This record gives C-alpha cells, structure tokens and sequence, in this order.
C-alpha cells in the first residue's frame, strides 16, 4: 500500500473530560439529564433460579424487552449529584495484600499514611504521591536491553529491582534525592480528609475531588498549597488521569410502595433509565420532565425515557437493614 | 481447515440434543455454538475427538414371560437398521402357537 | 470476579453510547462552564530525511507530557470549532447508485437516502426526505449466512440478503403512526426530514447530518415533524432513534488568518491536534485569567500548555499554500 498514512490516537485526557461531562449533566432544568435506578422483576423466572450458576435470561435491548420491564418495575430511586463521586485505583504503600507492595512502576499514584505500616505525617490526610522515577536495576519490559535510560527510550516500562524503603515523607514535588539514601522522587498530589475516607472511599478505590468541592475551600483536601503557574489549575481531576466514577446509595433510599414485596421476593433485574416523563392521564397533556424525589413507577409514563443499562441477576433478596449499598461503578 | 467440511445438524432450544447416523468408527469432533435474535454468533467449541464403537448395544426390559427373536434384536437394535419393522408403520400380527 | 457463583448479564444497550455523546455537545456553549473546543495546526520541521513519499509514516505520537510539550513548541495557530460546526453522522446508504457496490437490497435495518440524485429523485419539493429505514425484508428468497433458510433464521442467526430487487423505493411522508409499505415487503419506517439547505452544506460524499434535540423540540416543520404521533411519546429529540452514536467536527483553516506561516515554502509537517478551554497571554503573569473566545489565536498568547490536549494526529506533509483553505474532518464515536 502506497498512500499518505497518518497515525493518530485519542489521548487519555479525553476520557476524564467525558467523565466530567456525565457529571454536571445532572440537574433540575432542561438540557440537564436525570438518571433513575430501577429494580422490579418480582416474579421469579424458571425454577432453576435460586440454584448455583444457571444464568439468567440474557436481557435484550429491543422494544419487547423494554415493555415487560415497565410492567414488573417494583420501585425506583432518583440519583442526586451529591451521591456520585470520582474514583481512581488505590495502591496502598507497603500493603502486603496487593501486588508489588515495595516496588513501583515509573508513574503510579500510591496513597500512603493510612494504616500503621505506613506512617509519614500525622494528623491523618491519606497522602498521595505520583512517583516520578525508580532505582535502576533489574531487567524490565521489552526484550532484554539492560540499563534504565535506554529502556526508557524506545518505550518500555522499567520495574525497579530494589525495594523502596520508607514512604514518601514530604509535602512537595520530587521528595526524593537530596541525600545519599535511596528512594525515588515521589510527587505529592493533594490529600484525603479523614472524614470523607470513612464514607466515600472503599478499599478498592480512593476518591479524587470534583473541581467544585475543591472550591468552597481547597484546604480540606490538602491542596491549599501548590506551585500553580496558573491562577488555579484548580481541577486536579485531570492531574491523576481519573478515568472512572463511582455511585453509592442506600437501599433504604429507593422507594418501594408495596414495601412487603421487595423483601419477600427479590428484585431480579436492575436497569437505569434517563429522562422519564411524569404520569399523563391521557394524551391530552403537555410533556413534562420528571422532578422531585421518589416516583412510584406508576407515575412514570411507559417507555417514557431511554434506558442506558440493563442487568439481569439471580434474586438478590434484600434485608431491611438501613445499610446495604448499590455500587454501580462507571468506567467512562 | 483443509478437511472436516462441516455438517449442520440443526438447532435446539434446549441443551443436549441426541444425534443419530454417524456410521461406526468414523465421524467424531462435534462442535457447538450459541446464537440468539439480537446477538452475534459466538465462537465454536470442540469436544475431545471421540470415536464411535463397533456395533451397538441395548439392555431392554419387558415381561419375563415374553421372549424376543434374535433377528428382531440384530436387525432393528444392535445393527440399528430401522424400517425392518417400524411399529409406527407396519400392521404386525399375532398367532397362537399350539 | 471470574467464574463466580452468581452470573449476571448486562447489555449497556446502544443509547448510552449516544446519550453520552449528547452530553458532550450539550455544553459547548459560551461561558465559564461550557468548555469550548479548539483545533490546532502543525510542525515546520522536515520531520525526517525521507519525508515526502507514500511508504513510511510519522512516528506514533505519545500521550505523555513529553509529547504534549512538543506540540506547543512546534504548533502554529489554532482555528476554533464553533458549536454549530460539529455534527453527528450516519454512513449514508442510498438505493439506486451504481457506483457503490450493491444497488438496492439493503438488508433489514439500514438507513437509505434518495431524492438526492438523478437516479433516485422523486416527489422533490422537499429535497432529501429519505433517512427512513427498512422495517422488514421482503417475504422470502433470503439465503442467510448459514445453512438454514426461511423466514425463521433471522431469530437464531444473522441477516437476510433478500435476493430480490426493490422498486418504487420512494415513499410518502408516511402512514399515520406506523409507516408505509409500498412494494413487495421492504416495509419502510420514515425517519425525519433533512431540508435541502443543510444538505448541500453539512452533508458530504460520505455520511450525513442528524439534528440534535433542542432544535427539533424547538422547531418542528423545518425538519418537518407533527406528522409523528410517536413524537409526543418521548418528547421531541430523536438522535437516539437514529442510533447516531458518532460525532465529527470540522474546521476551516484559511491561510488568510495565518498570513505568517503561509509564505512561498511552508511545509506544514504533521501535527494537527485538538484541545480544550485555552487561555489568553495574561500580559504580565500576575493577573486574573479569561476563557479564550476569539478565533484563530496565534500560538503565542495561549499560555503555553493551557487547557488539556484531547486528541493527536500526524499527517506527514500536507501543503497549506496561501489562498487554499483547509478543511479538517475528524470523526469520533463518543
């Protein structure tokens, strides 16, 4: 083939913006989408449900698959923007329950300061660091090569063969070097207040703030001090390359009118629909867009709004305890 | 892929269809796939290259008073030649054997 | 995880691919919150010894800042992409053209255009009417993809090549509610209107435009609604029903806006990016800062590395001689 050829790749930063686009898209007024979570499907399918494996009916996106859904919907909850949050993969420094506790690739964000085996500063904060460099020893990445720098040119991912003693101790970029001792040049990036970490962060993911909550104070997030050639560089959601978002809601918040049915027989399939219209008595009424807080699905028009996601799952009967949690973590 | 061709045996709405023919000491290599209305076909899967036996076998139950001619066994069952006597078709008969 | 006791099934459907796209365009607007877009132009360096030729290609860019930084070094000028220029598209299949491989056919769910041309022209006061898609293939003659055959195997299987031609594929605006079925089989489902003005402008040899909601909901009868009772079913808007799921924006690079650069010999070597929400020179560094709203900013005045780079590309020569405008088409599925 002889022709002009161009080699192009979308940057990862495109994703985080797209993520930032789904957030802010939640609001009351028009042009702001409103998402609902739906459960429903009270009646059991087959008899092999409640057994092991066996799979559910695989859900389809056709019109027939939507119609029945609206007939079985037991209840719904409206997602408010507050209960949605950004998230990133968390690597706790020097934790033995996750791979490579003492070793780190060229750039990997790693939280420290939480749990005793990493100490660094006190006054909590759950400090986080990007790690800009590594000791040079040990064979790494493509083919053989030998040395770090040559392995850093020609692409490559260099894994240090020397355990990194002690966590990153400082508040500012490139905390390594400056002493005969080893370690490598971690770079502070923000902080996580203790109050949010007990709620908003699970052990799989650590929250990173929306470029909003960083306003109405930065300090709570330990971002109060920064180089910032720009007046702000305010949103750091780009700095981490945060690729994903996470939802959380308590099942006490979802609204079941019947209130004895979801408990006795589980909701077998969950789907999330967008922009439902309110109940219209007859096609004599103008189209209104759904607001307030609960919506017994009787008050939702059938096929009223489009549905981005369907799940089919075995019965997942729910206890009425005031804590059980939805997750539904989006990867945008 | 230089061989096997393939032979479609049809489709089924439940797992485990029962197959016939397959002359002895030949065939082997079944393969299956799944499909639906809205989905693209999945990838084929092969089973352990089996092989058919020499003749056939049966163990049948009936009254202890009744007995079976060895031809009716050999023709219809152990050699699997149908149409010998098809109870769905032929008229049969009965005689009193003095 | 793998092979868990419980096994669940999740479609993610189509619409999420489209609805996510809508949120992208739904804020391009003017203000602090609306994060406008800017395309950008390229490198002056011969880029290699073998530069102009067919074989070989620019080196694959890198997402790392080490590659982000060289653009603002090697870049000249940024055209702006207005909200009006970006557009959502569809492959534009049309019946009757001999140039494209299969003249009619158009199996099961496919988008057609007619009345666009000599061969397909009918009933034209409306220009292109035709974004309507086929509801059902015609009766039998479908030999589909596998062994089985009959009007059955669409369900357990693939798609039907009906083997029979279609005739009179033009159609009225449509039947009340559900739509027309003029010939043998080949039921047609009428999909919007597409007036002629937007056609000759914002369509192309490939693809086609679909309106966004907030236009049609604003104005029926230009894009031609109120025939559709299924409209009041789910508000106006319909980018979903078309299953658009793709977005492209374009930019006009006119050598007049960049009179420097455009001299006898400019070689415009590769690099042509995209970006978001840049900022002004700021004069002396201490100051407030402003969102950048003015077209064709020069590379200087942009606060080197302001905003975040959302795309990258390398096209080895281009040309960019004076008086020859440049039209860049870039197509995303987001």
């Amino acid at each position: 083939d002889s022709s002009v050829i161009y080699r192009a790749i979308v940057t990862s930063k495109f994703r985080t913006e797209k993520m930032l686009n789904f957030y802010n898209s939640i609001g009351s007024g028009p042009d702001k989408n409103t998402i609902f979570i739906t459960f429903g499907r009270s009646e059991p399918w087959s008899s092999n449900e409640n057994e092991v494996g066996f799979a559910p009916p695989y859900p389809t996106d056709s019109v027939l698959g939507v119609t029945d859904m609206w007939t079985h919907m037991m209840g719904t909850v409206k997602v408010l923007p507050s209960m949605l949050d950004a998230v990133i993969p968390r690597r706790d420094w020097g934790d033995t329950r996750y791979p490579d506790p003492y070793t780190f690739r060229i750039n990997d964000i790693v939280v420290c300061n939480s749990a005793p085996y990493n100490a660094t500063e006190s006054g909590a904060g759950w400090l986080v660091y990007r790690c800009l460099d590594v000791p040079d020893t040990g064979m790494c990445s493509i083919a053989s090569l030998t040395d770090k720098d040559e392995c850093l040119k020609l692409g490559g991912k260099w894994t240090p063969s020397a355990r990194s003693m002690t966590p990153p101790e400082g508040r500012g970029d490139a905390e390594g070097t400056i002493e005969p001792g080893d370690g490598y040049v971690w770079e502070y990036l923000f902080e996580i207040p203790p109050d949010v970490s007990i709620n908003r962060c699970t052990n799989e993911y650590i929250v990173v703030p929306w470029p909003e909550e960083l306003k109405e104070d930065p300090t709570r997030w330990g971002y109060e001090d920064n180089l910032t050639w720009q007046q702000d560089d305010f949103g750091l959601i780009y700095r981490v390359k945060a690729n994903t978002i996470r939802f959380k809601a308590y099942l006490d918040s979802v609204y079941f009118p019947e209130a004895a049915l979801p408990g006795n027989k589980g909701f077998r399939q969950i789907s999330i629909i967008t922009n439902p219209l309110e109940a219209k008595a007859h096609p004599n009424d103008p189209n209104v867009k759904a607001e307030k807080d609960y919506y017994d699905p009787e008050d939702l028009m059938r096929h009223s709004g489009e549905m981005i996601y369907m799940e089919n799952r075995p019965p997942i009967i729910m206890a009425m305890d005031q804590t059980e949690e939805i997750n539904i973590l989006f990867t945008f | 892929s230089n061989q096997y061709r393939w032979i479609n045996l049809g489709y089924t709405a439940n797992n485990s269809f029962f197959f016939d023919d397959a002359d002895p000491l030949t065939t082997y290599i079944i393969r299956v796939a799944t499909a639906a209305q809205d989905f693209e076909q999945s990838d084929w899967i092969y089973t352990e290259e089996f092989e058919t036996f020499a003749t056939n076998a049966y163990t049948f139950q009936n009254m202890i008073e009744m007995q079976l001619a060895n031809k009716f066994i050999q023709e219809k069952f152990t050699l699997n030649n149908s149409d010998y006597v098809n109870f769905n078709n032929d008229t049969i008969m009965a005689a009193l054997m003095n």
